[PDB]
């Protein structure tokens, strides 16, 4: 009841991630992959 | 000697896996007492051990807490948000919807030591599970010039939390038992007092200074400092140089003199910093002006006509909220020299970004940056024309001065590139900071350089991993130069060669 998944229109958001909607805020937001980070997964993190 | 970390700024975004996710939070906060950033404390799952955060007393940003089903966070010593920077534009605490689909999560939040929000706000929402914290009377942390912004639905559905013990004042507590009742130092306070203060008694009356209060009214027995920190005494201002004389009316030298850096006073400026004739530690002088070395002394000077374009880079000015060098941006990159500031080069600038109205960019764009001799900060490479070989816009790059580093460490990074060689070669000196080369799946040289010979401080390493193996270059004659054996080389080519 938390985090559902993002619109079609969403798709080049995360830039390396999954797009995930967060309803207590009405916002959306990304989940990246292992070793990057930045609220849209942009920069490639040093571990 | 107080340990400090940087902080994130992920805003809610996970960092893979809620494992992933936690160790990623755990190895940035370990024994960091002072977060030059902002404090984010999200996605922490049930049963996982934030031990760590029981060391941060201080926080430079905001401090966000969200969706976390853990069920204590033991920021038991956090003393001070300064909120030098907003969550959602006027939020210095954020915390909001900490909670398990299942009806249970966080629960403890013994904040038992916050006394001072210098700039911001607070929001509370959608915590259920949460306990005690509909109590805290916030007109004392928070500055009542922000009063106003507080927007806080202070409701729990569990209920089944132990009452603020009776010795608390008011009934005001953060958690269970009398060791976590609010402490006043601002309302209780007497009338004649400056600000903070200890008690309603005109003796226990703070210094204004004293950011969180006081064991004591003179300067150096505060809390925590409200401006600057001169060694053990809280300071409006940094000692100048030097002091106005009111008899002679001339200047004199100040012996107590100290250089603004941060929010301290040093002895000294940085080795790669700027100095004002203020005697101030910059990062770059305004525009129509310059930066020149002198008797030992990197300082500013002013130009009369005829000097340098005041280059931003990607981060700063109106470049503000850039990920990247782009096809909206290259074209204010000219005739640019040195870059104040940073550089990035991500993969969407090659891409285009619908998000930020920003159109595919033409590699033979790139060509532009071959003027720039001098970065300020650091240089991200994440992305580069697969067609090409080398960093070629980079060919007369010479000295990466690492003010700004990326996560406060990386002023040189080359990431997942079909480049062959780095083609670096007019490169003389990486002043601070560490380089990392990784994922470049084609990358043949970069082992031969010694990296240390560029290095303008002890402790600055390098990270040179998963590119194309040694021995696999070795094998496809991928190698420097016969003429060129001293220091290695950039490329095969004698001119890639550093020593010839
Ligand atoms: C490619 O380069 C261009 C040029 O640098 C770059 O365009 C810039 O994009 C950013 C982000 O879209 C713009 O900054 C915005 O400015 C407005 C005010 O005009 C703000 O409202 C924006 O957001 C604010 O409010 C949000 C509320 O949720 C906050 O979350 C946020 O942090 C901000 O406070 C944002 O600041 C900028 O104006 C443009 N500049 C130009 C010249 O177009 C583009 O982003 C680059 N491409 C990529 C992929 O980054
Ligand atoms: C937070 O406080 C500010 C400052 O009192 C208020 O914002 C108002 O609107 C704009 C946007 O910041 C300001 O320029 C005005 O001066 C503010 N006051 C008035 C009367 O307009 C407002 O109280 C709060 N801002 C928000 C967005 O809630
Ligand atoms: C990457 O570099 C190699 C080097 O020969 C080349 O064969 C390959 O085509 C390059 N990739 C692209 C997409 O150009």
């Amino acid at each position: 009841v938390s985090i559902t998944k993002c619109s079609s229109d969403m798709n080049g958001y995360c830039l390396h991630g999954q797009c995930i909607y967060l309803v207590d805020m009405s916002q959306n937001y990304c989940r990246c992959e292992v070793g990057y980070t930045g609220v849209r997964c942009e920069h490639f993190f040093l571990t | 000697e107080k340990k400090v970390c940087q902080g994130t700024s992920n805003k809610l975004t996970q960092l893979g896996t809620f494992e992933d996710h936690f160790l990623s939070l755990q190895r940035m906060f370990n024994n960091c007492e002072v977060v030059l950033g902002n404090l984010e404390i999200t996605y922490v799952q049930r049963n996982y051990d934030l031990s760590f955060l029981k060391t941060i007393q201080e926080v430079a940003g905001y401090v966000l807490i969200a969706l976390n089903t853990v069920e204590r966070i033991p920021l038991e010593n956090l003393q001070i948000i300064k909120g030098n920077m907003y969550y959602e534009n006027s939020y210095a605490l954020a915390v909001l919807s900490n909670y398990d689909a299942n009806k249970t999560g966080l629960k403890e939040l013994p904040m038992r030591n916050l006394q001072e929000i210098l700039h911001g706000a607070v929001r509370f929402s959608n915590n259920p599970a949460l306990c005690n914290v509909e109590s805290i009377q916030w007109r004392d942390i928070v500055s009542s010039d922000f009063l106003s912004n507080m927007s806080m639905d202070f409701q729990n559905h569990l209920g089944s939390c132990q009452k603020c013990d009776p010795s608390c004042p008011n009934g005001s507590c953060w958690g269970a038992g009398e060791e976590n009742c609010q402490k006043l130092t601002k309302i209780i306070c007497a009338q004649q007092c400056s600000g903070r203060c200890r008690g309603k008694s005109p003796s226990d009356c703070c210094h204004n200074q004293c950011a969180a209060g006081c064991t004591g009214p003179r300067e150096s027995d505060c809390l925590v400092c409200r401006k600057f920190r001169d060694e053990a005494t809280c300071k409006d201002t940094c000692p100048p140089l030097m002091l106005y004389n009111p008899t002679t009316y001339q200047m004199d030298v100040n012996p107590e003199g100290k250089y603004s850096f941060g929010a301290t006073c040093v002895k000294k400026c940085p080795r790669n910093y700027v100095v004002t004739d203020h005697g101030s530690c910059v990062r770059a002088c305004g525009a129509d002006s310059y930066e020149m070395e002198e008797d030992g002394v990197r300082k500013c000077k002013k130009c009369e006509g005829p000097c340098r374009k005041v280059c931003n880079g990607i981060g700063i000015g109106e470049f503000k909220d850039s990920l990247s060098i782009n096809a909206t941006n290259i074209k204010h990159f000219k005739n640019c020299t040195s870059i104040s500031g940073d550089l990035h080069i991500l993969p969407v600038a090659f891409r285009g970004d619908s998000f930020t109205h920003t159109p595919p960019l033409d590699p033979q764009e790139l060509d532009i940056l071959k003027t720039v001799k001098e970065i300020t900060g650091f240089l991200l490479i994440q992305a580069w024309p697969e067609n090409r070989t080398d960093l070629h816009a980079f060919e007369n790059l010479e000295i990466i001065r690492g003010r700004t580093k990326q996560h406060g460490q990386f002023s040189l990074a080359v990431v997942s590139l079909n480049i062959t060689s780095l083609g670096l070669r007019s490169l003389k000196e990486i002043s601070d900071g560490d380089v990392i080369i990784s994922g470049n799946k084609n990358l043949c040289y970069a082992n031969t350089i010694n990296w240390k010979k560029l290095f303008g401080t002890s402790g600055q390493k390098t990270k040179i991993i998963s590119n194309r193996g040694e021995n696999s270059c070795k094998a496809t004659g991928q190698v420097c130069h016969a003429l060129c054996s001293p220091e290695g080389c950039w490329g095969p080519e004698p001119r890639d060669c550093v020593s010839h």
